[PDB]
């Protein structure tokens, strides 16, 4: 019964983690017996928010996804133009766009006539054919060039992030997007007591090592 | 009201400090920015000045404001008023050194013949109950008052009185002044919190709950009493810098948090 050591030290040093409090309305200064590769870290304030903000996010999207329960709007008049081989692409992922909420038919110069399309994608889309055309194209792609895989749901607690590769990246964008809107900026006076919560909630991230758009959520000082 | 000092071992003392002080590390506490405990134990705290975040030893800083405290208010402090009373010979049960009841006693007798002078100068007054020659009915009636705001913690105490007689000089006048405003600096200093391992399931319920009770009485005591009157009046010495580092250049993390 083997493992990789270097994977379970991450986890770990986070949660011996004491915080001291804000710095500068800007950051979020923590402190680490045994300190071995492991003292003082400044926490980005905003990174640490839109972190635990982005994986709720995620989290609500995949439980949806993984067990039916997606909403997919109604739309009407949405019929858009194809060629012979992106038709046959449309085609060929059918079964794999209607686990997000994207529902269409194929018809015949043929037509992708959408019938269903979920509410984050309702509101970006804002009637723009072009734009809804360029998205579905991009993940059609990724399918077809290995570069994202399926969504398996012959599998059934759900663990967000063992399928957070095959989320469209359409929707990535989006909860990024929504995620570091909702969160706390720089200039935002924190209590301690609020800095404690942000701090024991990132701990119990997937990965609070990073933003939502991968980068550093934290510096060590010491 | 303020009675005139005009002792020539006390001016001698107050030019020595002003001799000795820093300007530039007088304007890191002059405008500081408090943060917060970062080590209880070793008396490490971080503070805020301009855009760079520094280490501080409070204990170290502590010590040399209640001495200069003292220095300029010698012969006029206020006193702290000590069923829970105080005796001297009990304090040094402390100390398995002094096998001896004669040798405890010896300790005493060089206070209490100096109850007067401690007394006037330092507020430190000395109250005897029964016989003169009598030490062992010999209590501690008040101590300096040297911060508003500000009652020193007692577990200092008995090491107070035992350098009062063995360490101090009483054979000097400035000697002896300067020993005793080291002693009321030393007593005066926050405690030191030792580290309890609060994850090891082996230690009781009421040990791990008292070191948060006694973490938290610190933060309060900096952040409330200490860091203001630091911020307020702390001159520092240039022996003090070693004790002042710096430990981040804020405009330099910008550049890491720069875009999202
Ligand atoms: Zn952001
Ligand atoms: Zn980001």
């Amino acid at each position: 019964g083997k493992t990789i050591t270097d994977f379970s030290i991450s986890r770990s040093v986070l949660a011996k983690y004491e915080v001291i409090n804000q710095v500068d309305k800007k950051f979020i200064l923590i402190r680490c017996s045994i300190h071995n590769c492991p003292l003082l870290v400044l926490v980005d304030q905003h990174a640490c928010d839109e972190r635990i903000r982005l994986e709720e996010l995620f989290y609500s999207l995949l439980t949806e996804v993984v067990t039916g329960t997606f909403v997919a709007r109604d739309l009407k008049d949405c019929c858009i133009e194809v060629d012979r081989t992106e038709a046959d692409l449309f085609k060929h992922y059918q079964s794999e766009f209607k686990k997000w909420g994207i529902g269409y038919e194929t018809i015949e110069t043929s037509l992708l006539e959408i019938k269903t399309l979920p509410e984050m994608l309702t509101s970006k889309y804002n009637g723009d054919k072009d734009y809804l055309k360029m998205v579905l194209l991009q993940h059609a792609h990724d399918l077809k060039d290995f570069k994202k895989l399926p969504m398996d749901l012959s599998h059934f607690k759900l663990y967000w992030w063992k399928y957070s590769s095959c989320v469209p990246t359409v929707f990535h964008e989006i909860l990024n997007s929504k995620a570091c809107r909702s969160a706390v900026m720089f200039g935002d006076e924190l209590t301690r007591q609020e800095c404690i919560i942000l701090i024991s909630k990132l701990s119990r991230c997937h990965n609070p090592f990073e933003c939502a758009h991968g980068r550093p959520s934290m510096v060590p000082i010491a | 009201e303020r009675v005139n000092v005009n002792l020539t071992s006390i001016k001698k003392l107050r030019e020595k400090v002003d001799d000795s002080i820093h300007r530039e590390l007088t304007d890191i506490f002059a405008n500081l920015n408090y943060v917060g405990v970062v080590d209880e134990e070793r008396r490490l705290a971080a503070i805020q000045h301009d855009l760079k975040l520094f280490l501080i030893d409070y204990g170290s800083v502590c010590y040399e404001l209640f001495y200069q405290i003292g220095l300029t208010d010698f012969a006029n402090f206020g006193k702290i008023n000590l069923s829970d009373d105080i005796v001297l010979y009990n304090l040094l049960s402390e100390f398995d050194e002094l096998n001896d009841d004669a040798s405890k006693e010896k300790i005493i007798s060089k206070i209490w013949d100096m109850s007067s002078m401690l007394n006037e100068y330092y507020s430190i007054e000395l109250v005897n109950d029964g016989l003169d020659n009598d030490l062992k009915s010999v209590k501690l009636k008040s101590l300096p008052l040297l911060l508003k705001g500000y009652i020193p913690s007692l577990v200092k105490l008995p090491f107070f009185i035992y350098r009062l007689g063995k360490e101090v000089d009483w054979e000097d006048e400035q000697e002896c002044l300067d020993g005793i405003l080291r002693e009321i600096a030393l007593l005066y200093i926050p405690d030191m919190v030792p580290k309890v391992d609060t994850s090891d399931a082996s230690l009781s319920e009421d040990e791990k709950a008292q070191f948060i009770n006694r973490k938290e009485h610190i933060s309060s005591l900096l952040e409330h009493v200490l860091f203001p009157c630091i911020k307020r009046r702390f001159l520092a010495p240039r022996h003090i810098l070693k004790d002042v580092v710096e430990i981040a250049n804020l405009p330099d993390l910008y550049k890491v948090f720069e875009r999202c």
